[PDB]
């Protein structure tokens, strides 16, 4: 089934590998070497998620855990039931997350667009990784990355968190935060100036940008545009998601001590008296 | 005849002999190593 | 490579836009004089000004001015009133709430009283703001999202500094002015109550918050990508749908089976975006008065996980072999 | 604080009550997202058998601002093309379809148009909102470089033309269009160019979608001082199917 | 039972033979790490305590 | 009932098959996958036991 | 003649017969493997 | 006749003969290799 | 008469009948399968 | 009784349809899992006893 | 006369025949159940 | 009382009988649930001790 | 006249007329609730 | 009194009936709970501790 005005974008050619091998869709789906390779990995990792959950005992959602091994194996390979599955699956997962990446650049090649959201999809693989494989490889051990769990990954958070002592004192950290907020807030304007100019009070016509610019003029003396916003909008959420990648991979390799005691520098310059 | 390629029946007979000739040429070597390594080192 | 539109090629530069009017005469409050700021032309608009100026407007400048200032002066006296120690201690300092034993009476002016009229302050200030953003969007002739999403935060703003005080019966459970001193709150607050992580609404607030920046980083990007064909302009989108919002609503749809409208997508971003602090309010208001340890909950519930092996160091390892004698 | 029975407290409550509410408004969310579109189709254009799990929501009414009447949505889809130059490369559904002709021409693939009305863009005071550089009052360059007067270069290294004026929004003050002059060589008369597919530099302009010969067939505007909306959508389809269509090699894969 | 071969009547090989070929692969790495896994039946650790 | 043929004319043929494909494979796995998290049931422990 | 699908009657019953046919075998596959295992391991 | 796919009886015909001329021989090696592996290490 | 979905009586008519056998044969092998549990393993 | 047919007159048979038999699946699953969570009726544990 | 959805008077006069009788059929099986609840385990 | 039938002038059946289907179903479950939780009417905890 | 829903009087008299019957019978099937609550367990 | 018809002119009949339905219900359910929340009117344990 195809919407009322589908059917000329549905042509062929466009495709990065694979030519007209794999060229089709699947419903609503568009399949190419790229879509089969996520089929694979992601069903595989996915099989191998419950068959670690049947040999642990439970089918609880909230209580499945697969964890990373033991600090004493380094950087080597372990048992599968104590560890090894969570390599494995952790393999399987970055095949799929690069393989939905590449997908997503054919279908904007193919329908004639910029590539900013395989771009912006990037990133957040980038704080993944980061998570999972630049950490542990700079600590010295596959062990230091977190479980498989919904409720068991939360723990790692917070005994990570409390391994520093107090984690607010991290400037990245919050850097992070600020920039959380920031695009939170942005999106909740943008989002409702819209729906204000084309849903006025009823009885009433419709408004356009010139009404929008106004108001925001009115309201704070300034307005960025709608081409700016966008631009904000998405400069915050990457800010966002870099931010959080460097402040998580600074806690570990770079620095070891508490995080209030940072600030001596500060505390401690010779411009005092 | 139904053909979604664009090529005859002659034709794909034809690529289909090299085709195999390579497959075999491969498992042959492929052989070959296998039972080098087994007898250096066995599994089973 | 291809022109990504991040940054504008050339500027151009006209006369002042002074803004629209109607029967409402917005023109008699409005400032007159504008500028121009080329730094920002590269990203944005680069007109500076005019702005708008009510009653509600300046009376939330003046409270908010003066709890600034009584906060300020405070830490300034807590100091000696040195300016060299002000600013070496400046992100340190806070205006403390009272102390458990007041109640919700009125305390001395040393132990609470100036923090008391802060607040009072600044709350005026707040009801002002809100009251201001109503009343230019009905003098407009427009909807009122933006003051039903402003509205959202007050929400939880209000939770954490007036409605849970009172429930509990004390002004001495507020946030303290300061910055240091209310990242210390929060991890105190986490503390206190078992573990904030298993608070089911807090887990859902932050499934809004990280949906949210998703959402934005997805729209931002897919509105870049369209702006060859003109997808910057929105609202004409919406009233005479072109090829920008079809090639718009087919990328998604052929990447993860559904996609949205050039208009019903600023509804699911306001959605997303409002539904943060809601949660997050009723979280926050049912700690202390209802539940105690969010762990014990959890254990109650049956969904806090369990361990099998062993804790401490020797199970693991020798302080020698740490050491590496 | 107690339990009404075995375990349930006030949290339990607010709890079950906002999964209630979330419900429903995922539900109306989804339907609010198709007023364009629907119903479906299959490949042959008939009404497919399979519709959905949502109903279609009911209809909600515009008012336009200048006299330009209503819009009722969902409704008879008014954007539709007539005659597509495409074919089918099979008998089922789900397969592609081959252009017929030439696809920069006849405006299929990422060479598509959407039929929108011919009228021009209006601003507040209603006059056309984008407007040739020669008659705007007051405005000018005031900031980067002024591309009036430099060379055009193809994609494939030709010179075509020169820049000869720009087409700017007055109400947001920001330059929408690039007006060029071609050599005779390489066509007649004037075109267009959206801002967003060139690159300005200290000497040359660069357009590197399409190739020097495609530069005669670009569409034209009826009037030398406005462009209405479905010239506008004729004008950047064909820039932009020459991502795909300007050289075989864009098209075959590229391993 | 006879009548099986009109299933070609219905699907498209092209479409088929790709789903087959992605879920037959599937099924055997599955099973292979299945048995890699356990103890009776983890071939490399047997022919490494066997020696 | 002779006129449950009736349901090919509500129902394509070509999604319910992909539906009780998808269907049955995930319902067996599951199963066996039940199975082996007993202990009475466990094929491979039972071997392991046996040996 | 009620059709959401377009097919016809004698189509429609043509279809069945052989659904129908496969349903059988796939029952009889399975009963047979549920004997086997009970007889196996019994769980009643 | 219904034929979503366009193709004749006789068409459908020949590729079922040549699909299962494929699967007998799958299941043949596999049957094999079962029977080996049982034979090294039984499950039953 | 009053049809929001376009049908009309008769095939109303012939749609219900075979929806009823189809519940009735279902509840009729729900029932003999509650019948041998309880038989089993009794409630109440 | 002799006039529940007009309900088709309402109702779309093939949404109606769908939502039954994923009810229809959900229910019974949702009855047997709560039967294996009890100790009187789970029916691997006690064959493992009686064994 | 008043009508916000569109019927006439004779279509909601048989639209509510039809559920009167559904409802009374399902509150007769509830009765029965209940009655037989209450003989087995009497509250009250 | 004999003009109860007015009440689809008003309300359109297609919506309302949905959401009497739902809220029957929710009461029945949420019913037999609080039963379950005491100790004199939980029938499967009965027939355990019941043996 | 003033009417801010588009109902005539008429109209209104008749949606009054039938809506007190609904409420006397609600508030009917009540009193003999709670009739027979005071007798099994008086709270007065 | 008598005039107490003329409520409908001001409010639309749909949306009052709606809120009622809800509002009725939630006070029924309000009403059950907060009696089974004592111990004298609480019929379950009533019964149970009765026989
Ligand atoms: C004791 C606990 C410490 C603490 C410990 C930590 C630690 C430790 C960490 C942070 C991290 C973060 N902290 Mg901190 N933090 C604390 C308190 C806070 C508070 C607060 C008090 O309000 C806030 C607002 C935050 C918030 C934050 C963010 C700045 C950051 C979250 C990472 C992120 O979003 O990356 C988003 C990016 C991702 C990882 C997402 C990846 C997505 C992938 C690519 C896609 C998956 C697809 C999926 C499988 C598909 C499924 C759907 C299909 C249908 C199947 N912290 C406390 C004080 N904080 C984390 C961080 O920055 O790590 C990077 C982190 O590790
Ligand atoms: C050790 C720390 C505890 C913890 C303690 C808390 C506490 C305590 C709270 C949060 C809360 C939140 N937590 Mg937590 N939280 C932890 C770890 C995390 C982690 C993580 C580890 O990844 C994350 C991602 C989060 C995330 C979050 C947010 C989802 C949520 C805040 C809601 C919001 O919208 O804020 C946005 C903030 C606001 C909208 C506040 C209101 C702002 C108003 C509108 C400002 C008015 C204007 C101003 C006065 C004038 C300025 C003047 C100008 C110059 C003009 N928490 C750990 C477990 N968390 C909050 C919540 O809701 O909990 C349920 C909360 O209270
Ligand atoms: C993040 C959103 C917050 C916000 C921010 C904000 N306020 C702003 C701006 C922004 C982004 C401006 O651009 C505008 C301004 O001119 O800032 C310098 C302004 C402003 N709106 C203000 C009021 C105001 N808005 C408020 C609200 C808010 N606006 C939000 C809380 C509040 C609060 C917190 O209650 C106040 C008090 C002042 C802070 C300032 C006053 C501007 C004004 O009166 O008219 C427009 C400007 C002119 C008179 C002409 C130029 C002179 C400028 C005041 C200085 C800069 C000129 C210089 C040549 C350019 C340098 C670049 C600038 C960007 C700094
Ligand atoms: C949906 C929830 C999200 C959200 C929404 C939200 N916030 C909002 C709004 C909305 C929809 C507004 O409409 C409103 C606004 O004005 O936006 C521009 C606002 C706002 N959100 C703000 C803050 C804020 N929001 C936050 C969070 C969030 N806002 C959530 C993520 C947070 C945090 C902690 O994350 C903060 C800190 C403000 C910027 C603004 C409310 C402004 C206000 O109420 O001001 C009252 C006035 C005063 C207290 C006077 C202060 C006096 C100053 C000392 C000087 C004068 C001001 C001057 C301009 C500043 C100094 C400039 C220097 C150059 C001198
Ligand atoms: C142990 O457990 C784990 C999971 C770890 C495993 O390891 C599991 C592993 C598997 C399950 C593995 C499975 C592996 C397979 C199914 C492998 C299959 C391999 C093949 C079918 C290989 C085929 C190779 C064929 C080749 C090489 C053919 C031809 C080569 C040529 C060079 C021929 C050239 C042809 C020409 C020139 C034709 C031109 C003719 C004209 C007319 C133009
Ligand atoms: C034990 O518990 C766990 C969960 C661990 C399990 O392991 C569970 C496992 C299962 C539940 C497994 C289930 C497995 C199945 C259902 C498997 C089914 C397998 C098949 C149906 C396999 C079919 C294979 C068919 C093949 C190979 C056919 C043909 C191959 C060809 C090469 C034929 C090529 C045909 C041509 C060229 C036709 C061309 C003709 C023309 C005329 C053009
Ligand atoms: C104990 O406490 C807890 C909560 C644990 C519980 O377990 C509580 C449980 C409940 C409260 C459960 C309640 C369950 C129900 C109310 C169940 C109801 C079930 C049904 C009404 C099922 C009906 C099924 C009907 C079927 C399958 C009928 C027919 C199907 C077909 C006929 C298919 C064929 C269709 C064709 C051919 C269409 C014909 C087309 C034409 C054009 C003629
Ligand atoms: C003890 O305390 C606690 C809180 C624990 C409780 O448990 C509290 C419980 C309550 C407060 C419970 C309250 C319960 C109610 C108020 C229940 C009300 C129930 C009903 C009103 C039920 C109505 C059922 C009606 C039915 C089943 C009708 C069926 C109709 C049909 C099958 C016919 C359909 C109609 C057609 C086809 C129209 C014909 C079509 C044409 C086109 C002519
Ligand atoms: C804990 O204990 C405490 C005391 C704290 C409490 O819990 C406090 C409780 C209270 C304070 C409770 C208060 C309760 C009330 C005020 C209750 C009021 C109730 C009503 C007014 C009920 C009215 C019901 C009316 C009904 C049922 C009428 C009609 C229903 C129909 C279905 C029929 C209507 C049909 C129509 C109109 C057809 C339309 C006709 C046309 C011609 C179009
Ligand atoms: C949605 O909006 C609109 C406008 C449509 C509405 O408002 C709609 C409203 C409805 C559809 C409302 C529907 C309401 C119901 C269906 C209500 C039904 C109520 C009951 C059936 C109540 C029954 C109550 C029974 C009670 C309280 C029984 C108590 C019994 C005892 C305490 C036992 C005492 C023992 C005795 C009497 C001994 C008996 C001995 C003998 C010899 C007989
Ligand atoms: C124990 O508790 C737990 C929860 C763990 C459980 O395990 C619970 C489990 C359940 C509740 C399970 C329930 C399971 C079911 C209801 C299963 C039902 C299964 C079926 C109805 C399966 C039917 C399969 C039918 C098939 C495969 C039939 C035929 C297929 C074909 C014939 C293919 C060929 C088709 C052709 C040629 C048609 C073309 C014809 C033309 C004329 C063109
Ligand atoms: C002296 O030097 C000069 C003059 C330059 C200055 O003025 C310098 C000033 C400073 C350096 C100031 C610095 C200020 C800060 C760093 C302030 C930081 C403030 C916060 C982080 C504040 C957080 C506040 C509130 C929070 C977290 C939540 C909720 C609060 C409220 C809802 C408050 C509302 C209170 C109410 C309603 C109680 C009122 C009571 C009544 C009885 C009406
Ligand atoms: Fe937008």
């Amino acid at each position: 089934a195809l919407l009322s005005f589908e059917r000329k974008y549905r042509v062929r050619g466009g495709t990065l590998i694979g030519g007209d091998l794999f060229d089709f869709w699947v419903g609503p789906f568009y399949v190419g070497f790229f879509g089969v390779t996520t089929a694979f990995f992601a069903l595989l990792g996915t099989i191998l998620i419950f068959w670690g959950a049947s040999q642990q005992g439970t089918f609880n959602p909230w209580l499945i855990n697969i964890a990373p091994p033991d600090l004493s194996y380094g950087l080597g390979m372990a048992p599968l039931m104590e560890g090894g599955l969570w390599q494995i699956i952790t393999i399987c997962a970055i095949g799929a997350f690069v393989s939905w990446a590449l997908r997503e650049v054919e279908i904007c090649r193919k329908l004639g667009m910029g590539y900013h959201v395989p771009f912006a999809f990037s990133v957040a693989i980038f704080a993944y990784v980061t998570l999972v494989v630049f950490r542990p490889l700079l600590m010295g051990a596959w062990g230091h990355g977190f479980p498989y769990g919904i409720w068991s990954h939360l723990d790692w958070v917070s005994n990570t968190g409390y391994a520093y002592l107090h984690f607010h004192y991290n400037p990245a950290h919050m850097l992070a935060v600020t920039f959380f907020f920031t695009t939170t807030l942005a999106l909740a304007l943008h989002g409702a100036l819209v729906l204000s100019a084309a849903n006025p009070p009823k009885g009433e016509e419709v408004k356009g940008p010139d009404n929008e610019d106004t108001f925001f003029r009115d309201f704070i003396g300034y307005s960025i545009g709608t081409l700016g916003i966008h631009r904000v909008g998405l400069l915050l959420a990457l800010n966002a998601g870099f931010w959080s990648a460097v402040c998580i991979i600074i806690s570990g390799p770079v620095w070891t001590k508490g995080w209030p005691e940072w600030w001596n520098w500060w505390l401690e310059m010779p411009i005092w008296p | 005849d139904l053909s979604f390629t664009g090529l005859t029946d002659e034709q794909a007979q034809e690529l289909h002999s090299v085709y195999m000739s390579g497959l075999w040429l491969f498992s042959a070597v492929a052989v070959v190593a296998h039972l080098a390594t087994f007898i250096w080192r066995p599994w089973f | 490579p291809e022109y990504q539109n991040i940054f504008t090629q050339v500027q151009v530069q006209g006369p002042a836009e002074l803004g629209v009017d109607n029967e409402n005469n917005l023109t008699e409050e409005r400032t007159t004089g504008t500028g121009f700021s080329q730094l920002i032309g590269w990203i944005g608009n680069a007109q500076l000004g005019p702005i708008y100026l009510g009653w509600f407007g300046i009376i939330s400048l003046v409270t908010g001015t003066l709890w600034f200032n009584i906060v300020g002066f405070n830490m300034l006296s807590q100091v000696g009133y040195s300016i060299p120690e002000f600013i070496r201690q400046l992100f340190w300092l806070a205006l403390e709430p009272p102390s458990p034993e007041y109640g919700l009476r009125m305390p001395p002016l040393d132990d609470g009283g100036w923090f008391i009229i802060a607040s009072f302050f600044l709350l005026v200030s707040v009801i002002s703001w809100w009251l201001r953003t109503y009343q230019l969007a009905e003098m407009h002739k427009m909807g009122k999202h933006v003051a039903w999403a402003f509205a959202a935060a007050i929400w939880l703003f209000l939770v954490l500094g007036l409605f849970r005080p009172i429930l509990m019966g004390s002004w001495s459970e507020a946030v303290p002015y300061g910055i240091f001193p209310h990242l210390d709150w929060t991890t105190a607050f986490s503390i206190r109550y078992g573990n904030l992580y298993y608070n089911p609404f807090h887990a859902l607030s932050i499934v809004f918050l990280y949906g949210s920046v998703l959402l934005f980083a997805m729209h931002g990007a897919t509105i870049l990508a369209v702006t060859r064909f003109g997808g910057d302009r929105e609202l004409e989108q919406i009233y005479d749908r072109g090829t920008a919002s079809e090639r718009a609503g087919l990328f998604w749809r052929w990447t993860m089976g559904f996609n949205a409208t050039m208009e019903g997508i600023h509804r699911w971003a306001w959605w997303f975006a409002v539904l943060t602090p809601i949660t997050g309010g009723i979280g926050i208001l049912l700690t202390g008065t209802v539940v105690d340890n969010w762990f014990l909950w959890a254990v109650e519930h049956n969904f806090a996980p369990d361990y099998t092996q062993d804790y401490g160091y020797e199970a693991y390892t020798t302080y020698d072999g740490f050491l590496g004698r | 604080e107690e339990t009404f029975f075995g375990n349930f407290d006030l949290a339990s409550l607010s709890l079950w009550l906002f999964y209630g509410f979330f419900a429903l408004l995922i539900y109306y969310l989804q339907t609010e997202n198709m007023r364009e579109g629907y119903p479906l189709e299959d490949e042959d254009g008939n009404t497919a058998a399979n519709q959905g799990p949502f109903p279609l929501p009911k209809e909600k009414t515009f008012k336009l601002q200048h006299g330009r009447g209503e819009l009722t949505l969902p409704g008879e889809d008014v954007q539709r093309r007539d005659n597509l130059a495409l074919r089918k490369t099979a008998h089922g559904n789900g397969f592609p379809m081959e252009p017929t002709g030439d696809p920069m021409l006849d405006g299929v693939g990422p060479a598509s148009w959407s039929k929108r009305r011919d009228v021009p863009e209006l601003d507040a005071h209603g006059h056309p909102k984008i407007v040739p550089m020669s008659a705007a009052e007051g405005f000018g360059v005031s900031a980067g470089t002024d591309p009036r007067g430099l060379p055009v270069m193809a994609g494939d290294g030709e010179i075509v033309g020169l820049v000869s004026d720009m087409w700017i929004d007055e109400a947001e003050q920001l330059v929408r269009y690039l007006e060029l002059e071609l050599d005779p060589e390489w066509g007649d008369g004037k075109r267009l160019v959206q801002r967003q597919m060139v690159r300005i530099k200290s000497d040359r302009v660069k357009v590197r979608s399409i190739y020097g010969k495609h530069f005669k067939n670009v569409p034209k505007t009826k009037s030398p001082n406005q462009v209405t909306l479905l010239e506008e959508d004729k004008i950047m389809a064909y820039y932009a199917g020459g991502t795909l269509y300007a050289d075989e090699s864009r098209l075959e894969p590229q391993l | 039972m006879s009548k099986f071969y009109k299933i070609w009547l219905i699907f498209d090989p092209r479409r088929v033979f790709v789903a087959q070929g992605v879920f037959l692969f599937l099924l055997a790495a599955m099973i292979h790490l299945v048995l890699l896994s356990t103890e009776h039946f983890n071939w490399f650790e047997l022919a490494a305590a066997n020696a």
